[PDB]
């Protein structure tokens, strides 16, 4: 019955806090939401440096309503020339059933909340994915990521439609990091990831030896 | 920002669940003990699960899709020992089955089968079913019971 709003969450660092609108897509009963944050290893963070607030609320049938991200002075502690991974969590809790024998469902949605400092502010429609770098190994890929930011990789393929549909096991690569996956070579690779609005675009890539890098 | 802000920018949603219930519930009816009690097994009643707002070309796709963008999970207090065995309230010594694609659902975390949407809609279809608990000693007691499992949905 509840509902968020987005499937991945930016914090502007140079900001002090947001707001993300959630929902009771319910029309009869009242449900109770509950939001939390997590750190880079899904670990329930209680006092900080993100904090969401209210941690429980009720939504009375159709309800709009909303949870607040703010920060505590120690968001200061993170550093501030790359993105630093956290985890938002909605989880609804149902009314009690008036029936006997019964089983619940409780929906508890989890998405991604990056924060990103002011030092590495974005643009409305900025792209730095297109920075990526594809270095061909022995049975595959190593997927360079030389930005400040988290990139999500989807697919990866000979021509656009195969990144797009083809099977692929999403990896998440950290600021300048690197992740290796197993692939066939193509003379023309052809690479999709999540952008901030949860949109999936695909980068067409032109190698040079075993050094890729996106077409100008 | 994010829903606050407006453009031409579509921005995709996390996906909502409803029910054929308001309270999200499915109601197994009266059981028999002394069935029960005997390894007997209820009725398979049908669990469906609508997901709405969201683009279902990633939950076994819809119209194809191989790749995965968000994990699905249910989790739930369990019986002793046995993870695919939803523990129930009440004390009536009785336990909980979901089955999903032929496979049962275990509440432990553990990543579940983002495969049983049903080909051609936007609804998950699974099985549940009480049955004595298979914890030492169980032993089916009549009275009321419920239980409550959490349904986990992480994007990447």
């Amino acid at each position: 019955a509840v509902s968020l709003d987005r499937t991945r969450a930016v914090f502007d660092g140079s900001e002090k806090s947001m707001t993300l609108d959630i929902s009771n897509d319910n029309k009869q009963l009242p449900y109770l939401a509950q939001a939390w944050i997590e750190n880079e290893n899904q670990e329930k963070i209680i006092t900080g440096p993100v904090i969401a607030t209210p941690p429980v609320q009720r939504l009375e049938p159709g309800a709009k309503s909303m949870v607040r991200l703010s920060t505590t002075p120690d968001i200061s502690k993170l550093p501030q020339d790359r993105e630093s991974l956290f985890y938002f969590n909605l989880r609804e809790i149902p009314p009690r059933s008036e029936k006997a024998n019964v089983l619940q469902i409780a929906l508890q949605t989890k998405i991604k909340l990056f924060y990103r400092p002011a030092a590495i502010k974005t643009r409305p429609n900025e792209v730095w994915q297109d920075q990526l770098i594809l270095n061909k190994v022995s049975g595959g890929y190593r997927i360079e990521n030389p930005t400040p930011y988290y990139v999500t990789v989807i697919g990866l393929g000979g021509s656009e439609k195969q990144a797009e549909e083809g099977e692929f096991e999403t990896v998440m690569l950290s600021p300048r990091s690197e992740q290796t996956v197993k692939s066939a070579n193509y003379n023309t690779p052809y690479l999709s990831y999540i952008n901030d609005y949860g949109g999936r675009p695909v980068l067409s890539f032109i190698c040079n030896g075993s050094r890729c890098s996106v077409k100008k | 920002q994010g829903k606050v802000t407006f453009n031409n920018t579509v921005v995709d949603a996390p996906c909502s669940i409803s029910q054929k219930s308001a309270d999200q519930s499915i109601d197994f009816g009266q059981l028999s003990k002394s069935f029960l009690e005997a390894g007997g097994v209820s009725k398979p009643m049908d669990l469906d699960i609508e997901l709405v707002n969201c683009d279902i070309t990633a939950f076994k796709g819809g119209n194809g899709a191989k790749k995965g963008t968000v994990k699905l999970a249910f989790t739930g207090p369990i019986v002793n020992g046995h993870s695919d065995e939803l523990d129930t309230n009440g004390g009536t010594g009785t336990a909980i089955v979901v089955q999903g694609a032929g496979k049962n659902v275990v509440f432990d975390g553990s990543e579940g089968d983002a495969n049983t949407l049903k080909d051609g809609e936007n609804v998950l279809h699974y099985t549940a079913v009480v049955k004595k608990s298979s914890a030492v000693g169980a032993a089916v007691t009549e009275g009321a019971f419920s239980a409550v499992a959490n349904f986990n949905l992480t994007y990447q």
